[PDB]
């Protein structure tokens, strides 16, 4: 009766979906009851408090943890002959073979392999002690402690923000470009420079010697001279032992390609330039706006100018700053497109060009930070186009938006539709056609008659990077061109020395089976948007259902009639796209695993020759990799993957369990609940028992969720247990 | 039809019933293996659940031949005891021993 | 059957929750405390498979009584009073039936 | 030698494929009489399976470091060094049999909606009317263009739409 | 040293049976 | 006078939320009285409730 | 029964291309196809693919070529039906393919 | 509640209240079309929203209109 305190009409819901729906649309701020736009922008404002408050808490735990339970110190001696450590276990259910077989990493307890990759990241900015670590901790959990003093403080009405402050959109662009990224990538430049760069030379410079011990050896003199290459004199030699002094070189700002012989890494030399770099660029593209000096651009101006006449985008940008400005939905879908996009960009650029030192030694690490991100950017990518169904709902207005490009895209919503639909069914047709018809000729012995395109558009981009194995010597692989001549002072001769190296993960070699994965890619990416873009689009009506607006953007359906309305709703065309995104990230995840498994066994055409095939997909990588995983436990006794061979069932256990909610709907269990209130209601001495919510069965909409939950639960659990036991059991 | 409720509600408690008492000894025993404590399964070297019943009556069928089926040369299979027919090398039918996993499986 | 339900204590309206609570409790104690006490984790010693049987069935028999006023606080014997002093009389002779089904070893 | 690769006719992988082949060929054969039903069959799949090998030897496919012949997907590295029978010639070939299809299908369509009832000719084909555009299609992207250049290829905003 | 074995039984068997009780009475509350 | 499209025109539909917009119907009745919408439109194609006939406003029909 | 079942009896279907079971091979692949085919049907619903089917009858209707024979998205007890006959199709194939390739290899 | 609304598209052919099981619609007098009559839902209280009211409705984008709204104990249809 009290719970949803948020929705008046869910406090008046005797039924037990009130508790579930209390659960779920209290972070919908804007069909609470009530509301507001300023508390809706306030209460937005104290959950990124809240949720900053939460990430700096959890890295704190995880610096503790390490400190505490880890063997970091000792990890820094031996980077490469001893495993890290996540944190100890204390489970009282073990028995004496548990408790002696999850004792490694030189700990006595049982303990975790982390492969989070944090020991690697935190070597490379400077971490060496513990004690480094323990101040890490005890700094992120006083600026969480923070950021809850600012979430509740900016709650109190003598600080909560007017309407207007919120709408500043002008100023917040300005901020966010100038202040939090400059400012912040020089201040991350000012750690390289002063203190990741003497640590990886070996000095140490801590809080008590930084204002002491110059970063280069005649100071804060070239820069305000001019000869800013005295930053670049001796850079480290090739053979640079790492974290010592050992041919340690003098160089705060180098520019170099290439990897670090030993750690196979990005030099932290021009890592610092790098960031330093981007840091002025982005401070010169922070003061490009006009808030309130005069100068500058505004954003008033810059839209509704950019229309390009005789029917080119109709009325081009005309009307976008009432709408931008005006919807969170527009805001929180743009932003999630971004950051979806520059996490999987985070994720292809980890394990190509590894920024950390003994990162791509540490294979386990690799294969999780890898299918970490890219599952992190597919469901972030599914929920931009989530939000920008919500927009068209709530937040669109078509008097408001008379022409522009967002009315164009619905004009002709069906044309791009069918052209997803096309792309998508050309690339499901022939790659499946290919894949059977190589599956054909594997089964009849005749493997000569196979389908093996060769990747020839991106061997030839590899070759223009500088990849001579395969003889297109187009601009950089060959020694005569002008890209090559002008830059081997510059930067080429450490990266055309790291991609022609067969054994890192810069622009690996390709052949037919990459061809048919990255059209396989193509199909799950086209047939993801195809489902997004028609959920968005559709989302307002179509000719099913000519006023789906007026449902809102979660409902069940339209009842049977017009031939029946399952699945209608713009939610439940989010809801088939996360099968679709969980079978191409699946698919990207699988192609990144098996092709670097096989690289880091040797035996590159054991792929080759194997990936063309699905029954090569089945047998070389799905059956063969799976023996120490599902050896994890056995009758004959227990290792240290039982705890991934337990995870791989239970992971294969919610999964099934998703499909109890999928395949069976609500209506046989509201009937077997109502038999069961009868057996409640009947029993001598439980009719003392009542109940205060009436039980029902979950909602339509809830079962999709709640299937959709543990789909995606027992697929990431599934491949995360399968992912490190095959990487870390055989490494 | 005028007591389908009760139907209905006895045979979804002892679907339950034989949920958790069937499966849950599966979840157990990988449980027990994976926490490194295989004496705590449900085996034959364990915790055991013999069928009890089940082979008491192949005993009976067994030993049909003796004294309730008289003109019984043999039994009417070898599944309940007994020798192996082998032909040709490979074995046509033999006994068939009943432990804790066909216990587990029969329910 | 109208005249066995007329005995144990659930229906006895008049008598207290109190004691009606107690007798729960020692009917529920010795019977719970033996599937910890025949078959847990700690059966094969002859010195703690009666302590630890006994240990976790009254750390269980706690796990009720405090379930009971959890279920006395949501839906209000039928008094928000009265099951209260069934939780507590519940607590007391669990624990009771628990320590008797040690004395009976 | 485009990308890497080697002629077929060139490399040992290929070879020494066509000789596993052959010997497992072989080695089934060995357990037959030599004029009776399965030997005739199984050195009939030696011949074919040789006469495969000399022909795609033959037209130049480009072999591996897997010794398995591999298709050169782009004109101008097919144009220019003779692999235009791989990718190039069959995309046409298809295309001529797909828009034919299309236009078949299409002409049927429009040849039947003006009638008493289109869809009772839908389940139940005009033989007669299928049969003569199935043999005056032949020059379907003929008619395709000169259909294109007046604008019956396509319908104008006369098309059903929902709510723009 | 006595951490792991005081502070995992309160984070999952004392700390979530306040969790399971303070946030379950929260539920049924009857509002005036 | 009879207002409206005759008893037997072909006919467009206008209504942006018919199943039949921009799609091409036979007039078969105009009823001529202060009815919403007069304009009785037969279709060979039918909606999705199986109906081939709709009534219509005298602004939501245009002929041909 | 994942390990010393699945996985253990797996390897000869899973091995059998180039012989004359690879037959087996390829069913086993297909009716792995099939069977997962079937959770477009059961996972999703009707209203979907309805307006999916209106946006390509947009693009049908733009090259004249829409069938007077109107294309519906099948119902929703046919795609139920759909659904649990690929389910069961995929299902019971791939166990025969796994079975008898197992079998006719090592028995 | 639901919000059960109708439309001046309503033709008055009282198929939604021979369609409703629940009597939430009734027939009312009106003059905007040759039936003389239109719907109405003076009763939404009891409606429990199984939309066969919008499986009976001849008219093409349907006069009544069903909107899931709140959920009481009988909006949920139950004998508990
Ligand atoms: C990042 C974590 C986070 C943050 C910052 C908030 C923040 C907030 N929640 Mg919330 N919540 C969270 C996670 C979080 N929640 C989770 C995981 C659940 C369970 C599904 C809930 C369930 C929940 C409920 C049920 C309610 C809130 C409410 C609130 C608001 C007080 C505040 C804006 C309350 C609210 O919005 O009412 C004004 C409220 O009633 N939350
Ligand atoms: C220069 C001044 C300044 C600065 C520094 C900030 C800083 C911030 N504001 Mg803010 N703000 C300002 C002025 C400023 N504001 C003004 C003037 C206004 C009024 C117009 C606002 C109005 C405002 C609102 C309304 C909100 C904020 C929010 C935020 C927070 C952003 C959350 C986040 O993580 O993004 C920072 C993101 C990153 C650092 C990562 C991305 C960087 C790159 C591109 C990614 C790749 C590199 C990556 C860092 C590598 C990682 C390696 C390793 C660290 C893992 C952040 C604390 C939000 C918030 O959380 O509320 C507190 C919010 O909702 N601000
Ligand atoms: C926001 C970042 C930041 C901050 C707070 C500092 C702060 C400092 N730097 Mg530093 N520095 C930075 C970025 C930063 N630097 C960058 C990006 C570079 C590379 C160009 C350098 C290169 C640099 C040199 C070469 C020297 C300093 C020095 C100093 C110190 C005295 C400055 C007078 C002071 C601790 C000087 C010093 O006293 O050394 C300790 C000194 O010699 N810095
Ligand atoms: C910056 C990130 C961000 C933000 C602020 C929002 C904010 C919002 N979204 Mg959005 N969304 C996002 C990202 C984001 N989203 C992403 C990435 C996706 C794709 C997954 C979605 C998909 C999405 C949909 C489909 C919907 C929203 C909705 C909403 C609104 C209500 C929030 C809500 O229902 O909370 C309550 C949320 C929950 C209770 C979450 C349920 C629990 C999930 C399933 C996690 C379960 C995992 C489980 C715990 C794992 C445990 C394993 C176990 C073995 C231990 C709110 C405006 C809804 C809306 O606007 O309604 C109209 C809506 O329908 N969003
Ligand atoms: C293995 C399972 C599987 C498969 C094959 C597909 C296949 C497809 N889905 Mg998906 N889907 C799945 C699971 C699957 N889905 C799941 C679990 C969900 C969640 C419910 C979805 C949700 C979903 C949505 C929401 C959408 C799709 C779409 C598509 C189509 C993409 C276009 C394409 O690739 O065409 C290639 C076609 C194939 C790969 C299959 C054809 C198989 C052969 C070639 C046909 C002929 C074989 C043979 C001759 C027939 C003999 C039969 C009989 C006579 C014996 C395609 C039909 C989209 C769509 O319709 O695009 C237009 C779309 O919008 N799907
Ligand atoms: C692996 C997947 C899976 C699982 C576990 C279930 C589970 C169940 N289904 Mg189900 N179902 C599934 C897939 C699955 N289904 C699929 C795919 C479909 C699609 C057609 C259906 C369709 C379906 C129907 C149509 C019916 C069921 C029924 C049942 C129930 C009968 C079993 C029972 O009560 O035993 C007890 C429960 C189990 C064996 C589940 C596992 C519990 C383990 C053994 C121990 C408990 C966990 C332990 C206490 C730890 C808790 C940890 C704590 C933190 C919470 C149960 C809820 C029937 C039902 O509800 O009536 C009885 C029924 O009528 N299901
Ligand atoms: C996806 C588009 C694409 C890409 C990436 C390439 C890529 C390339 N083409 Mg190419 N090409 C394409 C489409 C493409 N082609 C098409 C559609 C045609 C017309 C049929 C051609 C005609 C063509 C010719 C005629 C030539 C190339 C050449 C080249 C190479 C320089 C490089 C491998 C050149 C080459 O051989 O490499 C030096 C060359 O001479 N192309
Ligand atoms: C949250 C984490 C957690 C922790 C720390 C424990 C801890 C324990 N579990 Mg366990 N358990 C948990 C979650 C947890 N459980 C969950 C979620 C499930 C369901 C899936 C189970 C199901 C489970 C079973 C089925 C069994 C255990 C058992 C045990 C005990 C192992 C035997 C031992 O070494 O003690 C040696 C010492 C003894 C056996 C003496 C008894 C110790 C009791 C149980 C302590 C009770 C504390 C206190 C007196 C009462 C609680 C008060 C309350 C307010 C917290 C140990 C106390 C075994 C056991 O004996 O416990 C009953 C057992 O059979 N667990
Ligand atoms: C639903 C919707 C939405 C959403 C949407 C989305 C989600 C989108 C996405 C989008 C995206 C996701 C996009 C992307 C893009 C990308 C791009 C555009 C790229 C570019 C790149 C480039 C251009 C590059 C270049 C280069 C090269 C080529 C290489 C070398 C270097 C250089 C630089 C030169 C919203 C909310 C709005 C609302 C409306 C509707
Ligand atoms: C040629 C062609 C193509 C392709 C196709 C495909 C791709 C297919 C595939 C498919 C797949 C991908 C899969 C499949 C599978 C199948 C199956 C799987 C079947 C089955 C059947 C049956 C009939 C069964 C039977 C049985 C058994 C055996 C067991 C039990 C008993 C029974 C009797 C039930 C294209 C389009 C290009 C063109 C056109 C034509
Ligand atoms: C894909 C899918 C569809 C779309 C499936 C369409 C409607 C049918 C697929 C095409 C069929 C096979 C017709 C194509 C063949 C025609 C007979 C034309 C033949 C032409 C030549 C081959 C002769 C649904 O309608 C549906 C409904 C309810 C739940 C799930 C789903 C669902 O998952």
């Amino acid at each position: 009766k009290l719970f949803p305190k948020f929705s008046q009409g869910l406090a008046q819901d005797p039924t037990t979906r009130r508790i579930w729906y209390g659960l779920a649309m209290a972070h919908d701020f804007e069909s609470h009851d009530g509301m507001t736009e300023e508390n809706l922008y306030q209460k937005i404002f104290a959950s990124h408090f809240g949720q900053l408050s939460i990430i700096f808490l959890w890295t704190s735990g995880n610096l503790f943890h390490v400190a505490w339970q880890g063997n970091f110190e000792q990890w820094v001696t031996d980077p490469v002959h001893i495993r890290p450590i996540a944190h100890a276990i204390w489970d009282p259910h073990f028995g004496q073979p548990a408790v002696e077989a999850f004792t490694r990493g030189g700990a006595s307890g049982p303990v975790n392999i982390s492969t989070s990759g944090v020991y690697q990241w935190w070597y490379t900015i400077g971490m060496r002690t513990n004690q480094d670590l323990y101040v890490g901790s005890v700094f992120l959990a006083l600026v969480s402690a923070i950021f809850l003093f600012a979430g509740w403080l900016h709650l109190q009405p003598n600080f909560q923000p007017s309407l207007s402050w919120f709408k500043d959109a002008e100023s917040r662009l300005n901020h966010h470009l100038s202040g939090l990224f400059g400012v912040s990538s020089l201040a991350w430049t000012g750690h390289l420079v002063h203190v990741a760069i003497p640590e990886s030379r070996g000095q140490h410079v801590g809080w008590d010697n930084f204002l002491s011990v110059l970063p280069h050896p005649q100071g804060l003199t070239p820069f305000f001279t001019g000869n800013w290459a005295a930053y670049a004199q001796s850079p480290d030699t090739a053979s640079h032992v790492f974290g010592t002094a050992q041919g340690s070189g003098q160089a705060i700002l180098t520019f170099l390609g290439g990897f670090h012989p030993q750690t196979q890494s990005l030099w932290l030399t021009d890592m610092a330039h790098h960031h330093l770099a981007i840091a002025v660029i982005f401070i010169v593209a922070g003061h490009m706006y006009r808030t309130n000096f005069g100068i500058g651009h505004r954003m008033q101006a810059i839209l509704e100018a950019h229309t390009p006449p005789s029917g080119s985008l109709g009325a081009g940008h005309k009307g976008l700053f009432d709408t931008v400005n005006n919807s969170l939905h527009f805001q929180l879908g743009l932003a999630l497109a971004s950051v979806g996009t520059i996490t999987s960009l985070v994720a292809q650029h980890m394990y190509s060009l590894p920024p950390y030192a003994f990162q791509a030694i540490d294979f386990t690490t690799q294969a999780a930070l890898y299918t970490h991100h890219q599952y992190i950017a597919g469901f972030i990518m599914c929920g931009a186009f989530a939000h920008g169904a919500i927009f068209f709902i709530r937040d669109y207005d078509p008097e408001q938006n008379k022409g522009n490009v967002l009315a164009r895209m619905l004009d002709h919503k069906e044309a791009l539709i069918s052209h997803l639909s096309w792309v998508s069914l050309f690339l499901g047709f022939h790659t499946l056609g290919l894949y059977v018809h190589n599956d054909v000729m594997q089964a009849f012995g005749t493997p000569e008659k196979q389908i093996l395109i060769e990747p020839v558009f991106a061997q030839w981009i590899q070759a223009a990077h500088g990849k001579a194995l395969y003889g297109f010597d187009f601009l950089l692989s060959s020694k005569t061109s002008a890209a090559f001549a002008n830059g081997q002072s510059l930067w080429l001769p450490g990266w055309l020395d790291a991609i022609n190296n067969n054994q890192n993960s810069l622009f690996l070699t390709i052949g037919p089976g990459d061809f048919l994965v990255h059209h396989a890619i193509a199909l799950g990416l086209h047939t993801t948007t195809l489902i997004l873009v028609k959920g968005a689009l559709d989302a307002r009506g179509s000719k099913l259902m000519p006023d789906k607006k007026d449902f809102g953007y979660s409902f069940p359906c339209d009842g049977p009639g017009r031939g029946g309305t399952c699945d209608i709703s713009a939610y439940d065309a989010f809801y088939l796209a996360v099968f679709w995104m969980l079978n191409t990230i699946g698919w990207v995840t699988f192609y990144w695993h098996w092709k670097h498994l096989t690289l880091w066994q040797g035996n590159v055409a054991q792929f080759d020759e194997s990936s063309t095939y699905l029954m090569g997909w089945l047998r070389d990588y799905l059956w063969l990799n799976s023996s120490q995983l599902i050896n994890g436990y056995n009758p004959f006794g227990m290792n240290s993957l039982s705890v991934w061979a337990w995870t791989f069932l239970f992971g294969h256990l919610i999964y099934a369990t998703g499909f109890m909610f999928l395949i069976s709907w609500r209506g046989y269990w509201q009937e077997l609940i109502e038999t069961l209130v009868w057996a409640h209601e009947k029993t001598p001495l439980a009719n003392l028992v009542y109940w205060k919510d009436k039980p029902v069965a979950l909602s339509i909409v809830q079962a999709r969720l709640v299937g959709l939950a543990h789909f995606s639960v027992g697929y990431i659990f599934t491949y995360a247990a399968f992912l490190i036991a095959s990487t870390s059991g055989r490494f | 039809i005028r007591h389908r409720d009760a139907i209905i509600s006895h045979l979804n408690w002892v679907c339950i019933f034989l949920g958790f008492h069937s499966f849950g000894l599966y979840i157990h025993n990988d449980t027990m293996s994976a926490l490194g404590r295989p004496q705590d399964m449900f085996s034959d070297t364990a915790i055991q659940l013999q069928p009890v019943f089940a082979q008491w009556i192949q005993n009976t069928h067994f030993l049909a031949p003796q004294l309730t089926a008289p003109n019984a040369l043999a039994a009417t299979s070898l599944t309940w005891g007994g020798d192996l027919v082998a032909v040709g090398g490979k074995v046509a039918m033999m006994p068939i021993s009943l432990g804790t996993s066909d216990f587990m499986v029969h329910h | 059957v109208a005249t066995y339900l007329s005995n144990l204590p659930a229906y006895r309206t008049g008598v207290a929750p109190v004691l009606r609570g107690v007798e729960i409790g020692l009917a529920h104690g010795f019977l719970l405390a033996g599937p910890f006490i025949k078959l847990g984790p700690l059966r094969n010693v002859p010195e703690t498979a009666e302590i630890a049987g006994s240990l976790s069935a009254a750390g269980l028999v706690l796990i009720l009584a405090l379930c009971l006023s959890i279920y006395g606080s949501a839906q209000f014997l039928f008094s928000a009073d009265g099951w209260s002093e069934f939780a507590a009389g519940f607590l007391v002779g669990g624990e009771a039936g628990v320590a008797w089904a040690y004395v009976c070893t | 030698d485009i990308a890497g690769l080697t002629p077929c006719s060139e490399s040992k992988a290929y070879a020494k494929l066509e000789k596993k082949e052959l010997k497992t060929l072989e080695k089934r054969l060995k357990q037959y009489e030599a004029d009776s039903a399965p030997a005739v069959a199984l050195k009939a799949t030696m011949e074919r399976t040789k006469a495969r090998f000399a022909n795609y030897a033959k037209a130049g496919l480009l072999c591996g470091n897997d010794g398995l012949p591999h298709l050169i997907a782009d004109p101008g590295l097919a144009l220019k060094y003779g692999h235009a029978g791989e990718v190039f010639i069959p995309t046409f070939g298809f295309l001529y049999v797909a828009g034919y299809i299309g236009y078949v299908g299409r002409q049927y369509l429009i040849a039947v909606k003006g009638e008493a009832k289109p869809t009772d000719k839908e389940i139940i084909i005009d033989v007669p009317l299928a049969t003569k555009l199935a043999w005056q299609g032949a020059g379907w992207p003929l008619a395709a263009v000169q259909e294109l250049q007046r604008g019956t290829l396509l319908e104008k905003e006369e098309n059903i739409t929902v709510s723009p | 040293s006595w951490a792991p074995s005081v502070f995992v039984p309160l984070t999952g068997l004392v700390l979530p049976a306040i969790a399971m009780a303070t946030l379950f009475v929260y539920i049924e509350k009857e509002a005036p | 006078k009879e207002v409206g499209p005759k008893r037997g025109s072909l006919v467009k539909i206008l209504r942006p939320e018919s199943y039949w917009f921009n799609q091409v119907g036979k007039v078969v009745s105009v009823d001529q009285s202060g009815v919403r919408y007069p304009v009785v439109v037969r279709f060979e194609n039918q909606n999705y409730a199986g109906v081939t006939t709709n009534n219509y406003a005298l602004d939501e029909v245009v002929a041909a | 029964w994942l390990r010393d079942f699945l996985w253990a009896q797996s390897s000869q279907v899973i091995q059998s291309y180039g012989s004359a079971l690879s037959a087996y091979g390829l069913i086993f692949l297909g009716a792995h196809f099939v069977w997962a085919f079937s959770l477009m049907f059961l996972f999703s619903g009707r209203g979907y693919w309805q307006e999916l089917i209106e946006s390509i009858v947009w693009a049908h209707n733009k090259l004249k070529v829409a069938p007077a024979i109107q294309p519906r998205a099948l119902s929703i007890t046919q795609g139920r039906a759909v659904g649990v006959a690929h389910y069961l199709l995929g299902g019971i194939a791939t166990t025969w393919s796994f079975f008898l390739a197992r079998i006719i290899s090592v028995g | 509640a639901h919000i059960v609304k109708i439309y001046d598209t309503c033709i008055g052919c009282t198929q939604c209240v021979r369609a409703c099981p629940l009597d939430v619609l009734e027939m009312v007098p009106w003059d905007g079309c040759k039936a003389s009559q239109m719907a109405s839902a003076p009763r939404t209280e009891d409606c429990v929203g199984c939309k066969r009211c919008e499986t009976a409705c001849p008219t093409d984008f349907l006069s009544v209109r069903v909107y899931l709204g709140s959920e009481s104990t009988r909006s949920m249809g139950l004998s508990y």
